[PDB]
């Protein structure tokens, strides 16, 4: 709410952690690219959709639950509950490139950039790749052909059961 | 974290040797650029995990696995699976999943004596070069060095019958065995 | 006190000492996150909460007492009587568990993260990481607290190692 | 989606060893620079592509440089060529892409064990101080070297049979041979 | 058209895409040196030369293939309909320099810049390119000294490309 | 409403563009200098030289072709646009180097504003150092500040005429 | 008698030049109008007019009006006699090197000699010398006051090119 | 001339440019860049093709005195011994310091003379002649004292350096 | 003095340094607002409160005193001699304010002024503003006074900066 | 309070609070619009509605307490009670567009600008406008007004600021 | 351009070992703040371009930072020179620019191994504190950091030749041959 608890939240991150906030973010504000976290949050807020309960999902769905035991006042019971009935912000298509990315290493991002050179033209993370391919429009909430495909390529089964998990959800 | 304290415990009792079994009988399914750096257990039952072959609902891989490098303790105790019921299980067609020709490879490996190896080495010192011929390579790295130079496949078997023929006539029994069973 | 004390200081920490130290001094600084240890000690001057004792302490509960001898002409006895009088700059559940960290070597880090490997992910175990790294990942995710060390004793147990579990529970029943 | 795909399965089965052989082997067109940050197959194969010599309608240095190692069985599989297409293809004048000398550096270099390779470095002790007589220093690695100082040039080969005339005669003999070849 | 499209595209454009899209037209605004992207727009539609293909044929150049699908309406396909039937805006020259400058690395342009730092007397393979072309001595016809860079850092891909746009010229 | 359409256009030029359409005009307007487009137009009736098709061909050469189109609701010396092209080929990074170079042939208080290339053509061609048959200085100049292309135009531009 | 040519002199000169010529012709005589009449006192002339443009250095209004260049002049220049002292060219010379960022510091420096009021209105290094001139500060032999001011405002090419207008004479 | 300013202003370096204005900052008002302290200089009546070489010399540009100005290291070495020095021995000796010390070494050197100035006078990432030239602002370093110098350079383990400075008071 | 010292002190001036001058000088020049430097001191000669001394406590307070060897021909001691038996032209609170205004980095006024760009206009300090812009708005809004200074003190505070509260409080305590 | 009052308030103040003035008072001025803000004071003055009262509201309009604590010797709590009780002089639709203008900064202005060159042309506001200007060019056409704020709430949303639109909701709720 | 393409080539076939190694000789007309930022071997033939040490008709130099380092095949494959010429020049006095001592911690630099660098790191712990015993750092930096803090110099051998004396004794004979020549 106050411009405490934005100091407070961008004093807490560190830049993994604020770089996949950006990338959570990077739907809801459908035209303008931030900088800073902080530009994000003042953005956000300008635009009427950052609230207590906004808020404490967006540093959820990071996995930051201290946090909400100490900035929020909330622990991840209200939260959940709060995801439960209130539609949320996020898309579960932005979550479910978050989960995948946190499970590749630094090595096999390589491979997978190497495989797919041949569609487009240096330490590209897998968040960097997708927003590229998005960019490129190759991959879609529809369009999860691409991803899947390359991902059983490389020999990595448990991603491509969450993709599948994923689209059967939906 | 049951399931994890499980495989823990199980990779525990896993020494050098038995670790270098299961890396020569795990080789269809992890190349060998990933086989190089695995050291332990752990990272083994990791990489097997990557591959959805190994995890709480399913285990017949493992299970499988303790049962060819002759591990019962293990499978009685942490896994709670006779033998009996492991052979019937095998037995039925399309439940193994690794092929018979590493099972006799492996078989055939487990009845060299060090004076058989060296009369199975000097047998072949002609198409191998030295330099896979020292005293420290055993049987394992000697097949998969022949595998690599096409000299030795699935029907392809003359030069593994006329060496062992200057050995023993039970290999040849296995080896025959296993033809039978083609 | 002055900035040569503190450059002093800092030259002639080497790396490992400098990570304890980074570690030790969460709680003092828990608003924001320090690069290095100069930095820290800068921080800590700023806030106003570095003085003679303080750094004493600091330099006496990471096991350098040559420097306290000769950066600071300290005693070590005259620390433990200030321990005992003032107030303690670090709780007691820090220095447990850099204690506990030290107990540690390289072989069983890769075991504990390995059977806690559940609720986190592969990305951050690739690079190497000591006990103190593991720990402070746990208390991000708010599954190990001062008050609340179960995980951390059943994980331990776990492990076959007990010495550790009897420590936690001395700590434990010290309060 | 195809040829790279091909390239990335080919690389998969290299190890470091491997990997360090196909270094050597082609110092020829990629510089000491470009050597040095190079840890897997992949990086080798983009730097080849960017000089134009592998590509989707030429694999003839890739082919070369597979039969040269002696990996048939990635040739048989992943490339679908057998040893007696590439044998002929090879014995061809002018079609060699690799020097004659290098290979034969590389076939020198598999004939050696470990005693053998000690008396080689305390050889070379006139010529090369100690500082390149590193007990972790392979031969190819003492071969570059001598090939830095140019006392083991393409005409210049004294001093390597020199050497190797304290070791063994089949070294002279694979050097003969070469040097009737020309 | 409206105002409103080309204040979305300049604002979701990146800094090195509005870059590469001011060095791109300098063919039409030959005579004008222009500031900012914006500025670029806008005088392009007061000359009568930005429509919606225009606009499009601008965007697919740079590879941002989801503005064309979410703002211009047009997909991949219709767009290079458009392309095959309507005269280029832009000639393939400042195509194949924009092609090339984006797979040069950060050592392979220093070592080119040491090579040409002879006949001229940090800085992108574009603004090289340029400054090139201020000099008199790289023209969309003579490709020699380029060539012969190209071949003398021994990177022979580019060398290719080349060879390939001057052989397609008749 | 031959009235309404001139008022109209005067609305949407912009002083850039109005200090180049003077430069441009400064054969038509020799006998009296024109203090602002509204007045230019007066003094061009004043000429006798109200007209449409006329007018048209100004606008080509300023480049502003939205307001040729409403004007169309649908003369000028070509050594004079060559200055004009040259001054706006020229980024503001190079004037400082022009107005530097020849600060010994003119007074360096002459040029203490901030001046376009056209405002320092003008002044070289008060002291006749610059001719539609001589360029000597022009090209000397040119080649100095390391822009041999617009040579290329100085030599294009003497060989047509 | 044509007014054509006094016409078309007044608008080539731009507002600025004119104050140029009012400072040549000081002590010559005592806009367009002072020409005219100095046109009937006789001392003006057809061959003094070129003069007047080759000090302003305005080498247009020679081929325009006068229809003969700098060409025809040069060798007239020096037959004919000065018409105007080369005192009141030095100045105009100094002046023209003085940007605007200069003639403050002047103004402000020399505020205690002369007048201190009247001083919103910003003047141009000739009005200041019309100034001191009033003041019989400063004489056509004795630049001394102009050469400390020169110097005092960091400046020294103009020292040296005062004293070697003296020594020249 | 005038050329040549514009052919020594356009092939120089950003740090380049800075030890040239504290070079010249001998001979008064402020330049902002150098193309403004050259026409100060040549407007000045300091300036000559001597001293301009005396100047390339001092920053030790070789390159650009043979392009340029048409003269070898043996000749302007003689002209500048014979004739009187345009830059003082002082701050050719500051320079020379300035220009041994790293990264890091700089960085010790804002830390330990943090302590009385204002934390936002140096900030941070600031070269050595800045310094040096904040601490001219505070009167602390004369070409006759150097006693604070020393000592802070002493602080960082840099003796050699100090060696230098000896050496240099010896000289006179 | 005269005309020469005045122009001489202008021209030897950075542009840093000019916004302290004017700061330093808003309360003896009330009556009217100055543009620059210049004017500022020549308003100050011609209304009779500039003189010497004057001089040499402005460039005191300005912390230049190469500039008053040079031009004033003066050393510290001379002028803090001066300053002790007379009466300061810029009061206490201007020169504490100014104090702190150098000992806060960049990272510190971007806090402050983010902090407190709601009690003022948004676009009222979108420009890069320094510590003594800022005070000089929260003076127009008549939030900090020479005698009041609550806020300024919470603020600070706010920043986690503790030195810098405690001077304020020695300033407070010391009248 | 004779004319010297009025002098020093229109000299104390700055440029920009000169034009939120100007646009706060051009209302009651339509007769004649002043182009200096002595010319407005003396308007104002000579129709005797400049009073105290009218003063005290100019000065806390334009948020500037300094000028009404220092000369006209009034506290702001004074201010508002008695601005409550009696009748306002500036309408709150100015002070609403006031405040419009004061949360904006040059990015906001610029896109505004630039959305609508279309109907207010380019000669018009080619040079960079700040919010009152613009609000003032759309007033000219009768397209804004106090019976009518559509458009300024359909531009405001089209530049991504819905808080401004929420508050001039709040308004039309109001009244 | 060919020259530039000359230097380039030289340029392409060091590493980042021998770049170390250049810049190290090379601190006598390079300060450490012109050095700081190099990371390729353009970069310092450049540097050395602006002190107009190395141009078209002036080689030497570059020849003379080629042989110190051992690389004789790239002095006799592009600048055509022999070592037996190199060595002529540098006999005659006064065609060395690079002074003898340098070359003497070079060589002393070289002929220490891992085991040997460790109990060189260890044996200074005796007369200086951890402040200046990092030991992350090489020999290089190790001397270096003594010869900041005047411990270390042209007239200074003393403690040199104390350490030198606990490890080998060919570096003592090199340290004696330098004083020879001294």
């Amino acid at each position: 709410m106050s411009a405490e608890v934005i100091h407070q939240v961008e004093e807490a991150l560190d830049t993994d952690e604020k770089e996949m906030l950006l990338f959570l973010c990077r739907d809801v504000a459908i035209d303008v690219v931030p900088p800073n976290v902080r530009d994000l949050l003042d953005i956000l807020r300008e635009r009427g959709k950052l609230s207590v309960g906004d808020l404490a999902e967006l540093l959820y769905r990071v996995r930051r639950f201290d946090l909400l035991k100490r900035i929020l006042k909330m622990d991840r019971k209200a939260v959940e509950t709060h995801l439960l009935r209130n539609p949320h912000l996020v898309s579960d298509y932005r979550v479910l490139m978050a989960e995948i990315g946190e499970d590749l290493d630094k090595s096999d991002v390589s491979s997978l950039i190497f495989l797919m050179k041949d569609y487009m033209g240096k330490e590209k993370s897998f968040l960097d790749l997708v927003v590229e391919l998005e960019k490129l429009n190759l991959v879609a909430p529809d369009q999860l052909d691409l991803l899947e495909k390359c991902l059983k390529n490389i020999h990595r089964i448990d991603l491509k059961t969450k993709i599948q998990k994923y689209k059967q959800s939906v | 974290m049951d399931f994890s304290r499980n495989l823990y415990d199980i990779g525990e009792q896993l020494d050098s040797e038995d670790l270098a079994s299961l890396k020569f009988l795990s080789l269809d399914y992890i190349p060998q650029r990933k086989q190089e750096p695995i050291k332990d257990a752990l990272m083994l039952f990791q990489r097997l995990q990557e591959k959805r072959m190994l995890e709480e609902s399913n285990l017949s891989f493992l299970k499988e696995l303790l049962f060819r490098i002759n591990r019962l303790d293990l499978l009685i105790t942490y896994l709670n699976t006779r033998k009996e019921e492991m052979e019937r299980e095998l037995q039925t067609p399309g439940r193994a999943q690794i092929s018979a020709y590493r099972v006799m490879l492996y078989q055939i490996s487990e009845e060299v004596s060090r004076s058989e190896l060296r009369s199975f080495k000097g047998g072949l010192q002609e198409e191998i070069s030295k330099c896979k011929l020292d005293d420290d390579m055993n049987l394992l790295d000697i097949f998969i060095e022949m595998e690599k130079r096409v000299i030795l496949g699935e029907g392809k078997l003359d030069i593994l019958k006329r060496v062992c023929a200057q050995i023993n006539k039970s290999l040849l029994k296995i080896i025959n065995d296993y033809e039978e069973f083609s």
